[PDB]
RNA sequence: AGGAGGUAAAAAUGUUCA
RNA sequence: GCUUGAGUCUCGUAGAGGGGGGUAGAAUUCCAGGUGUAGCGGUGAAAUGCGUAGAGAUCUGGAGGAAUACCGGUGGCGAAGGCGGCCCCCUGGACGAAGACUGACGCUCAGGUGCGAAAGCGUGGGGAGCAAACAGGAUUAGAUACCCUGGUAGUCCACGCCGUAAACGAUGUCGACUUGGAGGUUGUGCCCUUGAGGCGUGGCUUCCGGAGCUAACGCGUUAAGUCGACCGCCUGGGGAGUACGGCCGCAAGGUUAAAACUCAAAUGAAUUGACGGGGGCCCGCACAAGCGGUGGAGCAUGUGGUUUAAUUCGAUGCAACGCG
């Protein structure tokens, strides 16, 4: 806001293992306040990812997260004249947060059967970083590096 | 802050490039009186001399030859 | 005008540029002839300058800082 | 080819562009690069970052001449002027001396009145 | 404390009277 | 007749004061040649334009015209307009110094004469840059404007004309007197130059302010203060600084200068608000960052419109429209 610089809230970790990164991922997925369904979805998408990768459950997630994790984004900070696009670095707490949202919205696309299966398909396709979710990352970089004349 | 011939009466000479170079910057530009603390009267005599010395090429019109 | 330093510089440090001309007069003959406006901005220049020093010798109100 | 050793970089940094030209000591041009040649059209043309890539694209394209060390004589105000000499030094060239040759007249001609 | 470089393309009109 | 009015002589001082003739460097454009290569230029963006016939950039040389960076400063000089690179020649005025000299020759001044920015005009030159007009490209609802690319007169020189400007400290000229402070600038006297000086005595000038004055703002020893001398000018707004006539002008016009008619106001300064595509600071789901929706469908429901014998009446920017 204008003057309010109050701190954030502390979220609880997922009820399978201590990993608040995954718990945050559940909430981004959750709609209409249905968290019970949300965690059931990501857990099923976790084993289906682990069996389709041969890795562990949590480590198969980061190797699909830092592939869709951006480092620079576009902010519209004007100079007084035209409000031109300006590339700015991203804070770490927003880094993975922006990444998790992208893979979720990609799951809303590419309708296979169920989104539990679908996001598992996107997390697997993010492993070889050649999906539509990772596509969002490069295009953000495509307008960043191609317009990194402002600093 | 510093003075000149106002107390030690004498005249400025266009030939004396020893002291004339002390009143201009190395880039061939005359320094204002607000910095050298020169009396307004002598600054005029100074400037006339600098311009005469430049004509006789004893001083640079500009350092970029 | 010609900064060198010769051997241990590794950087620009061309302070003379911000200290001589290279911006003031170049961005002055950039456009606008005026022929007369210099005079009004001549008088306004020190009109602001003399009123700043008048209150510099009159800032002793209290202000409680 | 002819293999020259020493040269001088001419940097014409004006308000819209920053055309960089590397010549030899006698004045004969060897290679050049501009901000508007490496893409960067429009508002991004008059930018110090564009001057960076202008220096980089001029850093090469003169490889066949193999210039060891060179001088820099910048000209004009421009948004670059000091960011372009940085990319030219960090490129791998030895900068001996930097000079400023901005052409200021002694009230020669009547400049424009434009821009209202 | 002392001086400079940089900061807005386009937006017309409003019945008379109280 | 006398001297404090005014003027003259002797010696110096500072100065873009004025006229004429030469001269210098930076820079812009252009011309020729070498190197070299896809852009250059421009703008908020873009296009016209320039460029592969090889531009721009860069280097050397040459040809021109205009203006004189830094010095340069609410500094200086001039009646005002106005005037600045440097040099020489012709020449005006102001100011100080210690004396002599003339002896009211002084002040103002209708008519009259002269000078009088810029633009404009006539004759002959010159023409780089800039630039009315004009052209094209854009912007835009339109854009014969603002912006961009070009560009003629003009801007510059000699000789004549015009005689007007917010020709403005908006303040007529001359003289006298009336508390101070802080600076600049230009002479001079005295004391120890005993060290970047100190105290006086004049010219000019900037800013701040007391008495007083003023409608107020403000002016304030260069007065809009206190008086005297002379001249010009005003008499509500509009009509109108126009018409008619005269004088002047090559012309554009200038100058002198009404009336009818029409309004009951026009106007000045200052005050409180509101307002500004003014400034500064601050706040709110105002924006931003996100989440979920409306507007598309069906339908419940309210309103308008139309129909109807009647579709009771009211609410109808935000702040009416599942409201009474």
């Amino acid at each position: 806001p204008r003057r309010r610089v109050i701190g954030q809230r502390k979220i609880l970790p997922d009820p399978k293992f201590g990993s608040e990164l995954l718990a945050k991922f559940v909430n981004i997925l959750m709609v209409d306040g249905k968290k019970s369904t949300a965690e059931s979805i990501v857990y099923s998408a976790l084993e289906t990812l682990a069996q389709r990768s041969g890795k562990s459950e949590l480590e198969a997630f980061e190797v699909a997260l830092e592939n869709v994790r951006p480092t620079v984004e576009v902010k519209s900070r004007r100079v007084g004249g035209s409000t031109y696009q300006v590339p700015v670095e991203v804070r770490p707490v927003r880094r993975n947060a922006l990444a998790m949202r992208w893979i979720v919205e990609a799951a809303r696309k590419r309708g296979d059967k169920s989104m539990a299966l679908r996001l598992a398909n996107e997390l697997s396709d993010a492993a070889e970083n050649k999906g539509t979710a990772v596509k969002k990352r490069e295009d953000v970089h495509r307008m960043a590096e191609a317009n990194k004349a402002f600093a | 802050f510093c003075r000149f011939t106002a107390e030690g009466v004498q005249e400025i000479d266009y030939k004396d490039i020893a002291t004339l170079k002390n009143y201009i910057t190395e880039s061939g530009k005359i320094v204002p009186s607000r910095i050298t603390g020169t009396r307004a009267k002598y600054q005029r005599q100074l400037a006339r001399a600098i311009k005469r010395a430049r004509y006789l090429s004893l001083l640079p019109y500009t350092d970029r030859h | 005008i010609k900064v060198r330093e010769n051997e241990p510089f590794d950087v620009a440090l061309r302070r003379f540029k911000r200290s001589c001309e290279k911006a003031g007069v170049l961005a002055e003959v950039r456009r606008r002839e005026f022929y007369e406006k210099p005079t009004t901005e001549r008088k306004r220049a020190k009109a602001s300058a003399v009123k700043r020093h008048a209150k510099k010798l009159a800032r002793e109100n209290a202000r409680r800082t | 080819r002819k293999q020259v050793s020493d040269g001088v970089a001419h940097i014409h940094a004006s308000f819209n562009n920053t055309i960089v030209t590397i010549t030899d000591r006698q004045g004969n041009a060897l290679g050049w690069a501009t901000a508007g040649g490496s893409g960067f059209r429009g508002s991004r043309k008059s930018t110090p970052f564009a001057a960076q890539v202008a220096a980089e694209r001029c850093a090469d394209a003169v490889k066949e001449y193999g210039i060891k060390n060179l001088e820099v004589m910048v000209k004009g105000p421009g948004p670059g002027r000091e960011s372009t000499i940085r990319a030219l030094n960090a490129a791998g060239f030895r900068i001996t001396n930097i000079t400023d040759v901005t052409p200021i007249p002694h009230n020669g001609c009547r400049p424009p009145k434009k821009r209202r």
